[PDB]
């Protein structure tokens, strides 16, 4: 069950680079894509070794690079181009799903700010939806005419893409207070590090967690409620790391109660302790949570790359993610009063007020019905 | 010998140390969320009027020391110790509309006096010579002996086996008055009532056995 | 339970900072806040090591020690100042506060003698608004002055839940028994006062597990809050208390008591301390309240074995109504000598209401 990913975009075709030179790092996998001396299950994302990719200017800075044998600005104008390459690109993605023995999901990476994925992304996800109905398509999109393409992609996130959210606002403030940079190429490197260690579990052999419906599945209840949110502690036991996790002070945001949480833990710590933390933390209640359906918290544990001390990543499902819809629809109709049909971006306002309705219901003891 | 290989390995010794100390810190927190019930929301607090019997696990090297009847003797001082801890704690934990004030100091100080007496007069100086007694053990009999000894002397000095209608009832009864006057937050019937029970209490206690003078004092 | 400290002014930055020396120098904690090898309960007072520590020219000072891993002169002006950075501080505060699990006090080290003094006033004012369950406790620290220590005064008669320390009685030791005539040299006691004050809640006993335990079997009123100390060893436990009692190693400047707390830090036996109340009282060295059945109390504690017997007094003495009367004084001098200047005289009529209770306090009607 293998992923072919996809990257969009100059923000995501830079972004997946310093996704693949870090994976590719972490196994035995040289620049020149061949098998270094130096149990990793490596399937997952290589294809026999190349990597099941599909990029789509930037194009040349890449090739520049010792990795070479690794393989306008407006939403109307990326679209329009989209379905004139319609039956270009297909070919290149129908191949890849024929090669992969069992095709399961489909990762991409976009910026809905971005133009060239504000036109280009929002296309594939309703294509994609009508050639290949069976399968999931998940995406690390990252929030920044700009609330304009913002809006107009989510729209089409929210009923397409069946399940993450990176803030540049956020990432940004992460990199002064405790990187002290101030460039893109700087921040892009803690982004990487989420990637990589949100597919910890499905590179090594272990017990669950074997695909990537074996994550989304316990996270996301309901076709609306499709919003997560990551947490990366390290910037020492199993107690240690979680206390760290429930601070919204490295959470990447900018009543209100979680759904679910999934914790993955890289290092070596010893697995009879676990339970004692949990323990504490019910009794400190640091975190609160729905009362209308059963939900737990859960944690993983896998191996960190011997050919490269405890880590931690954290997947969230928060209803506070509302407020940042809130923000940019805000933006929004701000614009719309000051400035063919111009009907299409009267109904995707209305449909993300379901969703922004539906999280605020949430927290309530009757969000059922 | 056998005295010998029971300090560690089956560490008899060890395991008595903590038994008279996770009760008589840590359970200070314990008893402060009850009171602020349920029989499983207490466990989880616990390993975080008169009721909560408490019980231990030992195991068979040293249950012929700790038996059975000796589980319900150390609970029987917990069970009164708390009381005392709640009382204390109920009328601290707050900070003629003065004149209440002075019916504070007038018992805060009473029973503040009565639970330095248990636990430093007695749970502190029966204790110390324990340890030094035990020590010494020589024998799989007699350190039943200075064990027993030490119970069955503890529950006498603290007034609860015998006596209990003639004197231990009336530190029970004024006891109630920590519990009434703190919900209130009549007077002058309370002072009434005060100044004859700690009177009634001084004017019984008067017949001192002997070391019960070490509070007779107030 | 844990209570945070803060440190005001120069002063106040100053004798925390040698109080937070001696206290990682008496717990097994090295500079560099990282634990040393070498049965202390030290959530309270540290967070796993990084003290609760509130600082606020000397953080420079501070800096350049190699502890760094540890972490105008009118009343009006400082009042101002305070408001200005309102949010600014209190962020500090809220994310510790909502840091911390269950938030138990407020300690506070201020010289009222001048901007710490105006900071001070604003914290307490604020302190009460927001926070309703929280014990506020101040170590304030005593001697165009006069103005700014009334205020201080009139703001800590209402607002603090509970310390006195005058430096001419604290100047006095600095030459009787240590022959010095300095700043750096003062504060050893008083960190040394400062530690020995907590010993009960940073040591387990079986007494006196919170800070409420200690202070609310002295005051009997919150009108009467003040409290002085006393530390005499620079035996038994009869010779401590005895020591204890004498004027000259009390830290002030008809009187009675409230009432005694003592804290016994050696090898003392428990066999011998309530003969010694004893003979207190027999001897009768000391006279309390007409009114109220005041007591004496005192506990025993463990000393800090990676640091000989020693031991602290607080008392609640009536005695300390001259102390301020003398400031009272010096304000009748300076108001007929020399934009509304009317809070100055609030701040009169109240503090002349908390000395006319003490000198009723000490009558056999201090009812009504």
């Amino acid at each position: 069950r293998e992923i072919i990913t996809l990257q969009l975009g100059q923000c995501g075709n830079q972004i997946g680079f310093e996704f693949w030179k870090q994976l590719c790092a972490e196994h035995g996998i040289s620049p020149e894509g061949i098998v270094e001396e130096f149990t990793d299950r490596k399937d997952v994302f290589f294809y026999q070794y190349i990597p099941r990719a599909v990029l789509l200017r930037v194009i040349h800075s890449i090739l520049n690079s010792p990795y070479a044998k690794l393989y306008g600005n407006n939403w109307a104008s990326g679209f329009s181009q989209g379905e004139k390459i319609h039956e270009d690109i297909f070919d290149i993605i129908d191949r890849e799903a024929d090669g992969s023995d069992s095709l399961e999901g489909f990762v991409l990476c976009h910026s809905i700010a971005g133009g060239t994925g504000s036109g280009l992304g929002s296309y594939l996800l309703e294509r994609l939806n009508d050639r290949y109905p069976k399968k999931l398509v998940q995406t690390y999109s990252v929030f920044p005419v700009q609330p304009y393409n913002s809006l107009l992609t989510l729209k089409r996130l929210t009923q397409n893409a069946d399940c993450v959210v990176l803030d540049n606002t956020a990432l940004n403030r992460i990199a002064t207070d405790r990187l002290h940079i101030q460039s893109f190429s700087q921040i892009n490197q803690l982004v990487s590090t989420i990637m990589s260690a949100s597919t910890t579990t499905l590179r090594y052999p272990g017990y669950m967690n074997n695909d990537l419906i074996g994550l989304i599945a316990s996270l996301i209840p309901t076709p609306r409620l499709h919003f997560l949110m990551t947490g990366y502690t390290p910037l020492t036991t199993v107690l240690d790391v979680m206390r760290r996790l429930l601070q919204p002070k490295n959470v990447m945001v900018s009543n209100h109660c979680y759904i679910a949480i999934l914790n993955i833990i890289q290092g070596e710590v010893d697995p009879t302790q676990v339970h004692k933390s949990l323990q504490r933390i019910r009794e400190r209640k640091l975190a609160n949570f729905i009362p209308w359906g059963p939900a737990s918290i859960q944690v993983a544990l896998s191996r960190k790359s011997p050919y490269l001390r405890v880590s931690g990543l954290m997947m969230a499902n928060h209803t506070s993610i509302s407020s940042l819809f809130e923000r940019t629809c805000r933006q929004y109709d701000k614009l719309r009063k000051r400035e063919d049909n111009f009907d299409e971006m009267d109904t995707s306002r209305e449909i993300v007020q379901q969703l922004i309705d539906e999280y605020h219901a949430a927290t309530r003891p009757d969000y059922i019905s | 010998n056998l005295m010998q290989t029971l300090k560690k390995d089956y560490r008899l010794v060890e395991y008595l140390q903590a038994m008279r100390n996770f009760f008589l810190d840590t359970m200070y927190d314990f008893y402060t969320s009850i009171f602020d019930q349920n029989v499983s929301f207490l466990n989880v607090q616990l390993q975080e009027l008169d009721g909560l019997t408490l019980s231990y696990k030992v195991p068979w090297p040293v249950d012929i020391v700790i038996s059975l009847e000796c589980q319900k003797i150390y609970n029987q001082v917990f069970l009164l110790l708390l009381q005392i801890k709640w009382a204390k704690y109920s009328l601290d934990v707050l900070l003629q509309i003065h004149r209440m004030f002075l019916l504070r100091v007038k018992l805060m100080h009473f029973v503040n006096s009565l639970h330095n007496y248990i636990m430093t007069r007695i749970l502190h100086s029966t204790g110390l010579e324990f340890q030094h007694q035990v020590e010494e053990a020589k024998d799989l009999d007699q350190l039943i002996k200075i064990h027993y000894r030490y119970l069955s002397t503890i529950h006498d000095r603290c007034l609860l086996r015998e006596k209990v209608s003639f004197v231990k009832e009336a530190i029970m009864k004024v006891l109630n008055l920590a519990l009434m006057f703190a919900d209130g937050w009549s007077i002058e019937k309370m002072e009434s009532d005060f100044k004859n029970c700690h009177m009634f209490l001084v004017t019984i206690l008067n017949k001192a056995f002997p070391h019960l003078e070490s509070l007779a004092l107030s």
